[PDB]
RNA sequence: GCAUUC
RNA sequence: UCGAAGGUGGGAUCGGCGAUUGGGACGAAGUCGUAACAAGGUAGCCGUACCGGAAGGUGCGGCUGGAUC
RNA sequence: AUCAGCUUGUUGGUGGGGUGAUGGCCUACCAAGGCGACGACGGGUAGCCGGCCUGAGAGGGUGACCGGCCACACUGGGACUGAGAUACGGCCCAGACUCCUACGGGAGGCAGCAGUGGGGAAUAUUGCACAAUGGGCGCAAGCCUGAUGCAGCGACGCCGCGUGAGGGAUGACGGCCUUCGGGUUGUAAACCUCUUUCAGCACAGACGAAGCGCAAGUGACGGUAUGUGCAGAAGAAGGACCGGCCAACUACGUGCCAGCAGCCGCGGUAAUACGUAGGGUCCGAGCGUUGUCCGGAAUUACUGGGCGUAAAGAGCUCGUAGGUGGUUUGUCGCGUUGUUCGUGAAAACUCACAGCUUAACUGUGGGCGUGCGGGCGAUACGGGCAGACUAGAGUACUGCAGGGGAGACUGGAAUUCCUGGUGUAGCGGUGGAAUGCGCAGAUAUCAGGAGGAACACCGGUGGCGAAGGCGGGUCUCUGGGCAGUAACUGACGCUGAGGAGCGAAAGCGUGGGGAGCGAACAGGAUUAGAUACCCUGGUAGUCCACGCCGUAAACGGUGGGUACUAGGUGUGGGUUUCCUUCCUUGGGAUCCGUGCCGUAGCUAACGCAUUAAGUACCCCGCCUGGGGAGUACGGCCGCAAGG
């Protein structure tokens, strides 16, 4: 566009959707479980994923995917949500932090431990 | 219309430059006179002469080109145009191919370089590129 | 980096009513003469 | 470019009609 | 003339 | 006299729920056709109008982003 | 602007009032103004700044601490005292809440410091001093100071240091691979000597105080920091990653499972991607993850991008604000430029130098602070002002081509119907048939009549028009274009946000008309079906008058104006020179259209190429991944459809 143009309307950013909307800007929000519930990923993967069903204190019901090999969590568990988008799931946006509050760390982890709360044997 | 006869001057500079025309014809202007004084004294042309022509004066300028048929001028810009013109300061005079090519600079003291420009300290409009 | 020109209406006094539609004048700053006003006519310079 | 593109459209638009076209009544009296 | 589908 | 809070009144405006209802997106190996891509077996598409379970059909004007000659 | 109008003490004036002071600040009268697409009035969000983070820069994001302003002090209102008041630990009233009561009435306000409950992913001690610096009162000694100086707690951040150093073999054990040779871990370890930093146990022990009191005592931190001895490698390493980006690979265990993942993608009984182990790599008292901002992203492009076919030129014009401006003389010195002065607080940043054992940190002196204001200088360029000029633009005059538009009248061919001859039994239709029309006289053929619509040949990738569009003839009214001549005006130009007008076909309203054609609608045929294609019919409509509607692949999928940049060759409209018969499509030159082909240059390619998509300048429109969606909501327009 011409420089009179550009004097008369201007640059128009894009804008940034707001990502992970449901933290309300938190780096982690505390929730409680309505639902533990296995789910299948999209078509070219299969498996039986788990997945949460999620309160937030932000007011919001999020749907929380529970990484590591085995869980405790049922309902009216108190669990601690992080953002992490898992790519096979459709709509799932939030991950459980494995090994705060309600949550056990995954037994007889040996590598990559800190992001499953597995404390160091002795 | 014609709007920026300086650029329509550069342009027909640069056209004829790529067709290895031998001369070029314009219709005369003061500020091109003096463009073109500027450009022989810094060896991009070879010459030029104010002749008549029915209504007014008329600028021949005659392109320099070498041993087998070399360009003398390798790019000609148009930087100040109508509305958005562009002034230097004396401090912040601008470099053409890293000083190898001439900045055209309208002054109060008159039409200079760029290193004349910085020489005598002085600003002004910075009118074309030559390289 | 372009060159904008801009207009800002101002409210002047003038006592006698010296200076008419379409004229052109110069103004001086003074005090507050009532809100808006900030600027007095000091001359009528050239009428049309 | 690809008479797909136009294809993608005419799906849209035509469907769009035929709604306005069963709704036009519902349309009018809830639009009083 | 007619000739749908994977 | 002015005057906070309060009362009354008719409107603005921003949302939430709502029997019922509209379309949208996605989903595995469901049902019905086969409309488009080759002249896709009636060239396709655009605007508009009427019609038909559905894709879509037909009229009028337009385009080539249409094959064969 | 999916917020277009708002304002009546409101805009201005005079006489009073009010204040420290100016002023609708207040008030009475008088005038009818004031502010707004350079977004008024609304709605949403937000304390602002020095700075900070990021970035090559421009820019983007941000305002924690530290420093400067502002605002408020349970919520709302008010004034009083005073030099000064949002009066946090003042007052008065009203409200909410807590508490006391003899029920009449009273009393509170941590957004000071510390602390409690609560909310939350998350943020500390109900320390010690006024010794130092600042403040209040006092002549002063002094008193007061949760300002402040320090201490406590949290790897929360930055910086520094340690967890040992030298030597040590063809290279142990053990672990893990294997081609059963071995190879890795690995100089690693064991062992053999060497130094105790930081921690530990003793003994010294501050500076901060040219202070304070001059009475002679006085350091919160603190018996801390820091020195000097002692013992002994002694007490001190973890985290992530290892498919490609991206440094670092093998074995075993499950085999589309369990699981991994930032993206592409890895798991289907042989996985360097899953889990574990060995080995490796990157970092290290930290390492990862999540959230957030900048970068990469030239992905909103000022620096620094685009719109023929990828997303993108408004359907086409006219024109308002605005933007932009040919040649030349003089002048102003507003833009621009030089110089000087003032200012741009400190801190920060940056250069130098110094002080902490180094560093972080701290201090001192420059620079930085891009800006703004004042004085003085320059006048090329932009602009203002006063002139001049004719090359742009417009007018005049003389010629010229054209389906440009509007109105009226009118011509013939053909289809259909009607009337009447002649004349029969078929006609009509298809790939093949059947519905259908006939035998009550069709089709066919001849004559006459009616009526409506479209105009064969001319007629073309030809002409005209802004686009949509425009073809029988005549007449009337009327628009534009081109050439020649330079007679005239003297930059009057270009473009144009909004706005206005025109705008195929379909459709809509009222009144006419209705031959042919023909959505819908019937039958017939085809087919598994056939709401189609094909056949027979057939209503709106197609036509006219006057309105409305405002869309099209409204296309050159290419906005308008101007200048320049090899040619060749058709064709439409003018001028002119030569060859001359003066035959004339003889040929040249020139101006204005319209085609094809081709250079240079451009393009992702296809292609464009003097009629640009080339080289440039001015103005407008438009794009910013695909879907959702040119949809919803709001609004405007419309009779409706719908735009
Ligand atoms: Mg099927
Ligand atoms: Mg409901
Ligand atoms: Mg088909
Ligand atoms: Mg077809
Ligand atoms: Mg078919
Ligand atoms: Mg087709
Ligand atoms: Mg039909
Ligand atoms: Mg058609
Ligand atoms: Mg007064
Ligand atoms: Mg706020
Ligand atoms: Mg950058
Ligand atoms: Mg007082
Ligand atoms: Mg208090
Ligand atoms: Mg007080
Ligand atoms: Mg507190
Ligand atoms: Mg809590
Ligand atoms: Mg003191
Ligand atoms: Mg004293
Ligand atoms: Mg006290
Ligand atoms: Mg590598
Ligand atoms: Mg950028
Ligand atoms: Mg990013
Ligand atoms: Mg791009
Ligand atoms: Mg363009
Ligand atoms: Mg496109
Ligand atoms: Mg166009
Ligand atoms: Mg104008
Ligand atoms: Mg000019
Ligand atoms: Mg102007
Ligand atoms: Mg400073
Ligand atoms: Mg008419
Ligand atoms: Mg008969
Ligand atoms: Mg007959
Ligand atoms: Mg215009
Ligand atoms: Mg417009
Ligand atoms: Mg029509
Ligand atoms: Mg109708
Ligand atoms: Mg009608
Ligand atoms: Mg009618
Ligand atoms: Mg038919
Ligand atoms: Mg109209
Ligand atoms: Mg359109
Ligand atoms: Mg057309
Ligand atoms: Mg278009
Ligand atoms: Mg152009
Ligand atoms: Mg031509
Ligand atoms: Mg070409
Ligand atoms: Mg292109
Ligand atoms: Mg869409
Ligand atoms: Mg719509
Ligand atoms: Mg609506």
């Amino acid at each position: 566009p011409t420089i009179q143009q550009l004097v008369r309307k201007g640059r128009r950013d894009k804008i940034a959707k707001v990502k992970t909307a449901a933290l309300k800007g938190s780096p982690q929000r505390r929730g409680v479980c309505t639902r533990v519930y296995t789910t299948t990923p999209k078509k070219p993967n299969s498996a039986l994923r788990k997945v949460a069903r999620v309160k937030l204190t932000s007011q919001v019901e999020v749907t929380a995917y529970i990484p590591g090999e085995g869980h405790n969590l049922q309902e009216h568990s108190m669990v601690l949500v992080r953002g992490g988008r898992v790519k096979d799931l459709p709509g799932v946006r939030y991950k459980i932090i494995r090994g705060s509050l309600d949550t056990q760390g995954v037994k007889n982890r040996k590598q990559a431990r800190s992001r499953y709360g597995a404390k160091k044997e002795k | 219309t014609m709007t920026d006869p300086i650029a329509d001057f550069l342009t027909r500079l640069r056209n004829a430059n790529s067709a290895y025309h031998d001369e070029v014809t314009l219709p005369h202007s003061k500020l091109k006179a003096n463009i073109a004084e500027i450009l022989k004294r810094e060896g991009y042309i070879s010459d030029y002469r104010t002749e008549d022509a029915r209504v007014g004066k008329s600028l021949v300028v005659q392109l320099k080109y070498g041993p087998s048929r070399e360009r003398s001028i390798a790019g000609l810009r148009r930087v100040s145009k109508p509305g958005l013109r562009v002034y230097a300061k004396s401090t912040n005079l601008p470099r053409v191919l890293g000083g190898l090519g001439v900045a055209i600079i309208s002054t109060s003291s008159g039409l200079l370089t760029d290193r004349q420009a910085a020489r005598q300290g002085v600003g002004g409009e910075v009118l074309a590129y030559v390289w | 980096g372009k060159i904008i020109r801009t207009t800002k209406k101002v409210k002047a006094h003038d006592e006698n009513g010296e200076a008419g539609i379409g004229d052109r004048v110069s103004l001086m700053e003074t005090r507050p003469l009532s809100a808006t006003k900030r600027w007095r006519l000091v001359e009528i310079l050239e009428k049309a | 470019g690809s008479v797909i593109k136009k294809r993608r459209k005419r799906m849209s638009k035509k469907k769009h009609r035929k709604l306005l076209r069963r709704t036009r009544v519902q349309r009018r009296k809830l639009g009083k």
